[PDB]
């Protein structure tokens, strides 16, 4: 449902 | 526990700020209403882009002071600035916040008291003055701001960083869910006999996290506003 | 929302003044009678022919003090200069106005207590001081000078800047209509028995400019005095 | 004696200081409720991995001061910071603490008002002042924060160290069972007509830890938490 | 309303 | 009871 940019580095 | 649904909720600074900074009556917290805001958080090892709301303001306790004759005096005494001492402690990983999050506050009508950097940072201590008249004994709060946060992808590396936190499993995605806390440049000096008992940081995180919030429906006492990620107003 | 008909209008700073700051009975806002002026205001990437006029004023909240004894004493707080904390959040492209402007002001018979330049640049704390005995709380209120602006042909480039904007097609041309607030050198500092509650600007903004403005008319609550453009003594 | 079980249990900085800051009748100590910390402290010749937790506070005697006229005066006396004068010469082995076991304080909701510098290092004096006015003769007391401890493996080397300890065979090891003091930033002005008798070091490690804790059974008036081991928000 | 103003 | 890390030294 959130929307995201974050990639898990 | 059940007493912070018999809590009531509060828009802007002239609503909390009134409710709570009562020296009569002193109340030990209230909900707040406010503006969901997107933007980095540092955690751990890097930024997340966190979705944070205010929750909470709460009266934190500071000092007792007991002036025992007819005696006009000047106290001091000491408060903080940033982050809580509590909030602090009771995180492991690496925090950081940029002082550009406090559109969060501008939008919810809230104002610390404090600069846009002393705001977000470590917990500083500095002195405060109160002219004084006894006899009496009296004792001092400071207000604390509690935000809510979804550090988005977080959960997987941070899930065990926070004493009190909720994962949330989005696809591929774990989302982590905590609560901050905050002080403002604000305080009440009431009399002993009016003294309310305060919370603490554990009570706050236990009844408004982890009681009334459920991350899987985003409801509960609050919930967030994930517009925010498209509107440049509540971007940072 | 349609207490806004029921605020009255005031013209000049003897009128606004007495009307809002009366410490018995603080008043939430009021219509302004102004003069309307032309010349440029910068937005975005380039300066705009402007037509400005005032339109309202409101006390804007500034902090609750808390004095428990009867005890006089010395109180500080801080007060801002230029335009608004919330308006300067509520702008995202470049946005700058010349201190000539300030014309308006001389023109509406209206002082703001700070330098032309003061008064139109950004948002500056300062503090201020009052003596004060207790027991009590108090509400401490600044004045803050709405303005209404036609910024032509800004339209098409800065429709998105302002949270709250208009947008009017002349021709091949499309004018931008938004509001704009600066502070003045006033306060009143109310006991919170009588304090009221204070406007804020998604209210100010929402009721005066989108509720009560009609660009294809150019009519609504007030209109603006085009004639402002022919006039030497009203351009900057 | 067998007044130890007549004393209450309180948590927080504001039930303690509420309960013994009272100038009309002030009391000689309660139990505290608090949490359990795990991690370094020098005893003798090396570190040991020690459990702390608080468990009673109590007022310490300062000063009798005497005004035989209706004169206001300022009064000038001596209070200290960091372990009490007590502790420091019960004790003959190197003792030193790190100023990261004050978790143990945050997370007990505990402020000795000091610096974690200050507060866990050598007793150091201080002066402050009061605004007095007389006839008459006022008791001061400072309060004391008392801690337990178990220094793991320390009970071979260190038993004798201390003039109050309790050694447990855990197998092939030794633990050491001991009591520590800290002054906080805290003092009462009671007048001599309702001055209560002060608890001495002596008396309070008798009651607290030889009378009311048995290290078998980890229990009596108080019990360790010995899940800080696995905690890192309860480890320094 | 009268107008110098352009698009640049 | 009670784990730890510590040894005689
Ligand atoms: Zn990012
Ligand atoms: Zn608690
Ligand atoms: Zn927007
Ligand atoms: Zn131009
Ligand atoms: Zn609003
Ligand atoms: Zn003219
Ligand atoms: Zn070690
Ligand atoms: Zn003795
Ligand atoms: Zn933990």
């Amino acid at each position: 449902q959130p929307q995201s940019h974050s990639i898990e580095l | 526990s059940g007493r912070f649904d018999q809590y009531p909720t509060k828009k802007g600074d002239f609503a909390i700020d009134g409710y709570l900074l009562d020296y009569s009556s002193p109340k030990q917290g209230c909900w707040v209403d406010g503006i969901t805001v997107y933007g980095d958080i540092y955690i751990g090892k890097q930024n997340w882009g966190t979705y944070t709301r205010p929750v909470f303001a709460y009266l934190q306790y500071v000092e007792t002071i007991s002036i025992p004759q007819n005696v006009t005096t000047t106290l001091s005494y000491q408060l903080t600035k940033g982050h809580t001492r509590s909030f602090e402690t009771s995180v492991n990983a690496k925090y950081s916040v940029g002082a550009n999050i406090d559109i969060v506050n501008v939008g919810s009508e809230i104002s610390t008291g404090f600069t846009r950097s002393e705001s977000w940072s470590t917990t500083q201590s500095f002195t405060d003055t109160t002219e004084m008249k006894g006899p009496g004994t009296f004792v001092i709060y400071q207000v604390v701001l509690v935000y809510a946060h979804n550090a988005t992808s977080a959960g997987r590396q941070n899930a065990n960083a926070f004493a009190y936190s909720k994962t949330q499993a989005v696809g591929s995605r774990v989302d982590l869910y905590y609560l901050s806390a905050i002080t403002q440049r604000k305080r009440v000096i009431v009399p002993s006999s009016n003294a309310v008992t305060p919370l603490d940081w554990d009570t706050v995180q236990r009844n408004v996290l982890m009681e009334n919030y459920n991350p899987g429906s985003n409801s509960g006492h609050f919930s967030f506003d994930w517009s925010a990620y498209n509107d440049p107003h509540r971007r940072y």
